[PDB]
């Protein structure tokens, strides 16, 4: 009942997914070997959301791993939780995309997409009631963006009425390590705007800022960024797995947060993030959780909400707490910052509460904003796109694989349409 | 006999039902596992529990309840909780996604695949019933399930039974506080079922009870358990006359006869007077006059609306405990002497009084104090229209731009139905305004 | 100002059998022949229990000739002048949409008269201009385009590309150059044969896809010398599938989603039309929300005449459907006045 299929594509997606499965297995008390060693009957009650039974008491996560080079597969299989996955679910080619969207979408990925879809069908048919899918990838890369969007298109064609989620890692203006990020990002967004119901935008710059400043980490690695994204991913789908006072599945969040079919790009966040040294010098209460939640510097999307207006907000709390305090705090946030909320929605906050906090924390919270400010991100990419498209800086690599300039122009026009649509509601009215 | 069938729809309804059945089991001395040790210890044979419970050969008592939800979390909570052994195993769930907070999904798309089971179980319960009085339906306007599936269920019940009473206990959305974005749409969409099918709908909002808990009970951080316990106390006060002997009993039929003046005007407010903590239980007489005066304060109203901005059109006072009729008459005379409490000219009688000898019961671990006397006041007044108006405005602010409408029309709803529900609500508000004018 | 979107709503006349079997109740009381949808003015209809204002109200006696002469004749003048033109058709089941848009051989429909007068006009203008006509017929179904005249084409071929010169030009669409209205109707019937359909309720042939007919007229000089000035125009005839409530549906499944998509498409179209009529929302119009609105991106603005034939019925069996249709028509121009 309400069981989710998880798909991973590319290096970034595979790493985030490995960390996510580690976090979820720890939350549900699952051994690395796949056996159960919990200390509470509630963990086992709804374990079938993410896991499948196996005869010798074992639990196999319902994950599908995709790539075009076997290096990341070998790295994940040799990791601490490598043995947990099903060996058959590992799908991979031999010729990498090479940071080329066309190779990932048209030339190389078209061969592997059939096998990936067959594995997806095998996993989804055995499910009792399929809540929906959950992809993890990055739009600035190669096989990730292209093969991801191809899989989203195929699954949307095959499963039109199931919720789709993609935890995309957007490119950053400062922290960029691939020359052709604008082309890949634009071409992937052109598909994501059409074939998804949610898209939790994540940016490496924001995560680095959170690690440096909020957490006071001296030497962050990709493990910590994956840790934060994993915390968000676990927080979002908490109401399916555990009891609460205001349950809210993925579809409820989609209905509450998406006013129009195209505006489904969200800024996530995780509230209780503090350094180890500073833990004792502060309490753990709902008002300060909220204050950290709505802090403009705690967002993972690298967009300042102060430069826009919140179309909608969703807050998912976890732990024993009073509903009066939560409602009073959300009302205070809405009334105090009325300039950052749209006038034509009486209430911009969708609240949910779960009774099980995550392991060694008295209570935590997760934030899902949907604000106009995200358009600035696209604007940035669009600028870089035109800066490389008027002269055709690296276009021959893409046209060699069967693309055309008309597809690039279509993607740019679609992104501009999206930006204009977001800017429509930012103006006072 | 005097049976009543309880139905609970959605998370809010199911949790309110949990509180209600906790209170009922405490009232009648029934253990959580269904057995009543008093009959074995003393002999019994003269108790009154047929209103809610039904016996079996082995002495187990099963409640006359139907718990309905479109997702299994809350009902699985009940199935594995303290009262797992109490209910019949027919606690019905949809093994699929819930309505996800929209009327169209709950009413048209996914709510039609369980309605057959719900109606079959209601029919089976009614077949065991020989003196059925009415249906007590618990739901919430804001939720997709509590609106859509409640509408469908009440439509089917009106088609099937028709002549039997139907009472609603709903959680209306609050003015400012809210826990969802599309509450106004669902609340307006429930207007048709509330008007055409329900016989008397009692409305509640979380904000008013939060204020009551903050002020009276001295609870700074209240959760839904306290709200559910208070609503359970009110519901128990309503149905107390069907279970215990009293000086002036009040059954549901006469209740509606003297409460509802016109067919469309069946939306009374409800309140409970002696809401007081154990610390404040002392330092107070809590006489009949005191509690009766406390009923009429604007602060103690359980719906966030001002009674002073409207004329009272009917009132029913249900007393429990050590209450004498002469004291009640003196209290009502005192209330009529007051000037702020305005009554419509076409209702000279004004008040109805019922008295019961069973004092209120205290749930162990609950925050209400043990008292000798209590009174529950249900008042049909024109103030509630104001509440409708504010929610009405919210609907307009979201319907001018057709925000969130694509989700609703993607699940079988037509675009034109929204305006129809809006016009029905406008007509209802106009009727409530019209009845308040003095005669000429 | 004058605007470009006009609403003309027509009332279907009673059939003999329905009138005979439903007027008995009216005769006895004064059966459901209450004449619910009556007329009091050419631009106002208060006989629905409420007041609606429309650009044109077409009564029971209105036959096809005056229908054509009033609703769509200026569109031919506009398209021959060199500006796009569009005519929508909307009406629930049993509302006479097919009778009005198509008709029978005894009573020619709107398409027959429009094509006939277009052919006569180009015949008259042949002496000074060379004019040719290109016909295309496509279906929108579950947000996917299909070529009705050239079936077996994969759905992924037919896509929309935004031309730099304000043209859509859906790719891989079969094109035809008929020379007379007769073969135009033969092509239309060929396309309608390929139209997606399925039995619903007691009806066996309920259409469940939007249909679009595009007539591209290309003109050039004959008795003169010029370098490049053709300014070819487009006339669009759009048939919109009627809305539907799941409550009527019982089988669910693929019929559900299909129906749901139809509703979504209609909603999107309505918003676009409203967004075009209100001057305040001129900053952005939600063209991208559906395939149809994207296909008509440049065929609804102020520089192109758009009309909508709304077909209703006066019977009581379709009272709710007729009220919904009237409300949808009011969405285009919400001039709430009494
Ligand atoms: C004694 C004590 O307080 O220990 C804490 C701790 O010190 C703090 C600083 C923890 C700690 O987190 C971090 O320092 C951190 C570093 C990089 C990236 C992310 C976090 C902690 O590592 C994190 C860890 O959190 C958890 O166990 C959560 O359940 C978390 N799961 C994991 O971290 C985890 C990761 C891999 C394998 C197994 C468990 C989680 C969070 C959200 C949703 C699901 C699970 C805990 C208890 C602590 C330490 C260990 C120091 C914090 O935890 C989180 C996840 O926010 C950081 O701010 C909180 C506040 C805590 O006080
Ligand atoms: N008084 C009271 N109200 C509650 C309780 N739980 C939820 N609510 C109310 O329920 C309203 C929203 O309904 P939902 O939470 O969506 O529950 P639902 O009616 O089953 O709707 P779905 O969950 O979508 O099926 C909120 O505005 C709450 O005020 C409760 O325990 N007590
Ligand atoms: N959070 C996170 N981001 C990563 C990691 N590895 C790469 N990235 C990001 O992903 C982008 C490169 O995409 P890549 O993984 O190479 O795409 P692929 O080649 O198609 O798999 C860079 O901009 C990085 O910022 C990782 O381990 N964690
Ligand atoms: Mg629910």
């Amino acid at each position: 009942m309400r069981e989710i299929v998880h798909i991973q594509a590319g290096q970034c997606g595979n790493q985030i997914g490995a960390k996510f499965w580690e976090v979820i297995s720890d939350e549900h008390g699952i051994d690395p070997t796949g056996s159960y060693h919990g200390d509470s009957d509630l963990q086992l009650e709804r374990i079938n959301v993410y896991y499948n039974e196996a005869t010798g008491n074992k639990y196999v996560p319902r994950a599908i791993l995709v790539d075009l080079e076997p290096g990341t597969m070998d790295s994940v299989r040799s990791g601490p939780f490598g043995q947990i996955f099903r060996p058959d679910n590992f799908v991979f080619g031999q010729s990498g995309a090479g940071n080329n969207w066309a190779k990932g979408h048209y030339t190389e990925g078209a061969e592997l997409v059939d096998s990936v879809l067959d594995v997806v069908r095998k996993e989804s048919e055995s499910c009792d009631c399929l809540q929906g899918f959950q992809l993890t990838h990055s739009l600035g890369g190669g096989t990730g963006s292209g093969m991801g969007t191809l899989l989203i298109s195929k699954i949307r064609e095959e499963y039109p009425d199931r919720i789709m989620n993609t935890f995309s890692v957007m490119p950053s203006p400062k922290v960029s390590d691939t020359v052709v990020e604008p082309y890949n990002a634009t071409l992937s967004v052109h598909q994501l705007v059409e074939n998804t119901d949610e898209t939790y935008c994540i940016d490496n710059e924001a995560l680095y800022d959170i690690c440096f400043r909020t957490l006071k980490l001296t030497t962050p690695t990709y493990g910590d960024l994956n840790h934060l994204v994993s915390a968000t991913m676990s927080g979002v789908t908490t109401c399916l797995r555990f009891p609460g006072q205001l349950n809210a599945d993925l579809r409820k969040l989609a209905v509450n947060m998406v006013p129009f079919p195209r505006l489904h790009f969200f800024m996530p966040g995780f509230a209780p993030l503090t350094s180890r040294g500073s833990q004792q010098y502060r309490a753990l209460t709902v008002p300060e959780l909220t204050q950290q939640m709505f802090d403009s510097k705690n967002m993972m999307a690298a967009c300042d909400p102060r430069h826009g207006r919140y179309l909608t907000v969703a807050a998912i709390f976890r732990g024993r707490m009073s509903m009066k305090e939560v409602d009073e705090q959300m009302l205070n946030v809405q009334n105090k910052n009325s300039s950052y909320f749209v006038e034509w929605i009486p209430n911009n906050v969708k609240t949910a509460v779960c009774d099980i906090p995550p392991r060694g924390l008295k209570m935590s919270a997760t934030f899902i904003g949907n604000s106009t400010a995200i358009q600035e991100l696209f604007k940035r990419i669009s600028e870089q796109f035109t800066a490389m498209f008027r002269r055709k800086a690296f276009l021959h690599w893409y046209t060699g694989e069967g693309m055309d300039e008309m597809e690039f122009t279509e993607a740019e026009s679609n992104m501009n349409d999206l930006v204009s649509e977001y800017q429509q509601y930012q103006d006072a009215t | 006999m005097r049976e009543c069938i309880s139905i609970h729809v959605g998370q809010a309804g199911v949790q309110i039902g949990n509180a209600c059945w906790e209170l009922y089991c405490l009232e009648h001395g029934i253990q959580p596992d269904g057995q009543m040790p008093s009959d074995k210890t003393i002999g019994g044979g003269d108790d009154s529990f047929n209103t809610f419970f039904s016996e079996t050969g082995a002495g187990k008592h099963v409640p006359r309840a139907v718990f309905v939800d479109l997702e299994p979390t809350v009902i699985d909570e009940v199935r594995t909780g303290t009262y797992r052994q109490l209910f019949h195993p027919e606690q019905l769930i949809t093994g699929k996604e819930d309505a996800a907070n929209n009327y169209a999904r709950g009413h048209y798309t996914i709510g039609k695949e369980i309605i057959d089971l719900v109606l079959d179980r209601i029919r089976k319960l009614a077949d065991q019933c020989t003196g059925l009085q009415g249906f007590l339906v618990f739901h919430s306007f804001g939720g997709g399930t509590g609106s859509g599936f409640t509408s469908l269920l009440m439509e089917r019940l009106s088609v099937d039974y028709g002549k039997k009473s139907k009472l609603e206990f709903s959680i209306y959305p609050a003015p400012q506080v809210s826990t969802a974005v599309v509450e106004p749409y669902n609340s307006i969409l429930t207007t048709h079922t509330t008007l055409e099918h329900s016989d008397c709908a009692f409305m509640v909002d979380n904000e008013a009870i939060y204020d009551i808990c903050r002020r009276n009970l001295d609870i700074e951080r209240p959760t839904y358990t306290n709200l559910n316990r208070l609503i359970s106390q009110i519901v128990s006060s309503i149905t107390a006359s069907l279970r215990f002997d009293g000086a002036l009993n009040v059954d549901l039929t006469e209740f509606q006869t003297n409460l509802v003046p016109y067919p469309r005007i069946h939306f009374p407010l409800a309140t409970y007077a002696p809401v007081i903590s154990a610390e404040k239980a002392y330092h107070e007489q809590l006489s009949v006059a005191e509690i009766t005066n406390a009923c009429f304060e604007p602060a103690n109203q359980m719906v966030k609306c001002d009674p002073r901005h409207g004329k009272y059109m009917a009132c029913c006072l249900l007393y429990r405990g050590d209450v004498v009729p002469k004291d009640v008459n003196a209290a009502i005379a005192t209330i009529k002497t007051k000037r702020s409490i305005q009554f419509v000219d076409w209702c000279p009688t004004g008040f109805k009084v019922g008295i019961n000898y069973q004092p209120p019961t205290v749930v162990p671990g609950g925050d209400l104090a043990k008292v000798q006397r209590a009174v529950c006041m249900l008042s049909n007044t024109t103030a509630i229209a104001e509440a409708w108006a504010r929610l009405d405005h919210k609907f307009d602010l979201m319907y001018a731009k057709r925000a969130f409408v694509h989700w609703y029309v993607g699940e079988g709803m037509e675009e034109g139905e929204f305006s129809e529900a809006r016009e029905d609500m406008a007509a209802l508000e106009k009727d409530y305004e019209e009845v308040g004018v003095d005669s000429v | 100002k004058q605007s470009s979107i006009s609403v003309a709503v027509r009332v279907r006349p009673f059939t003999e059998a329905e009138s005979n079997r439903l007027v008995k109740i009216d005769n006895d009381d004064v059966g459901g022949l209450r004449k619910i949808i009556n007329v009091v003015d050419d631009r106002m209809l208060i006989i629905a229990s409420k007041r609606f204002v429309f650009d044109r109200l077409f009564d029971e006696d209105c036959t096809q000739d005056q229908v054509y002469r009033n609703t769509t004749q200026p569109l031919l003048d506009s398209v021959l002048d060199g500006y796009n033109a569009t005519v929508f058709a909307y009406g629930a089941t049993g509302c006479g949409k097919t009778h009005t848009i198509s008709g029978t051989p005894e009573d020619p429909g709107v398409i027959f008269l429009t094509m006939k007068e277009l052919y006569n006009r180009i015949e008259e203008l042949k002496d000074t201009k060379i004019i040719d006509i290109s016909l295309s017929y496509l279906e929108i179904y579950n947000e996917t385009i299909r070529d009705l005249l050239n079936p077996m084409t994969q759905c992924k071929n037919l896509v929309i590309r935004e031309d730099a010169n304000n043209k859509i030009s859906v790719s891989n669409l079969s094109r035809h150059r008929p020379n007379s209205v007769e073969e135009v109707m033969q092509l239309i019937l060929e396309g309608n044969k390929n139209r997606t359909c399925s039995p619903t309720e007691a009806n066996a042939t309920s259409s469940r896809s939007h249909a679009v007919l595009q007539i591209n007229v290309i003109q050039k000089d004959r008795t003169g010398d010029i370098t490049e000035e053709h300014t070819f125009a487009t006339l669009s005839i759009i048939d919109l599938a009627g809305s539907e409530r799941a409550a009527a549906t019982k089988n669910r499944g693929a019929r559900l989603n299909e129906g749901a998509n139809i509703n979504k498409s209609l909603l999107a179209l309505g918003n676009c039309i409203n967004a075009l009529c209100d001057p305040r929302r001129r900053n952005h119009v939600p063209y991208r929300d559906s395939k149809l609105t994207r296909l008509l991106k440049f065929s609804l603005g102020g520089n192109c005449k758009t009309v909508m034939i709304v077909c209703v019925s006066p019977s009581s069996q379709h009272y709710d459907e007729t009220l919904n249709t009237l409300k949808y028509a009011d969405r285009a121009k919400e001039i709430k006045t009494k």
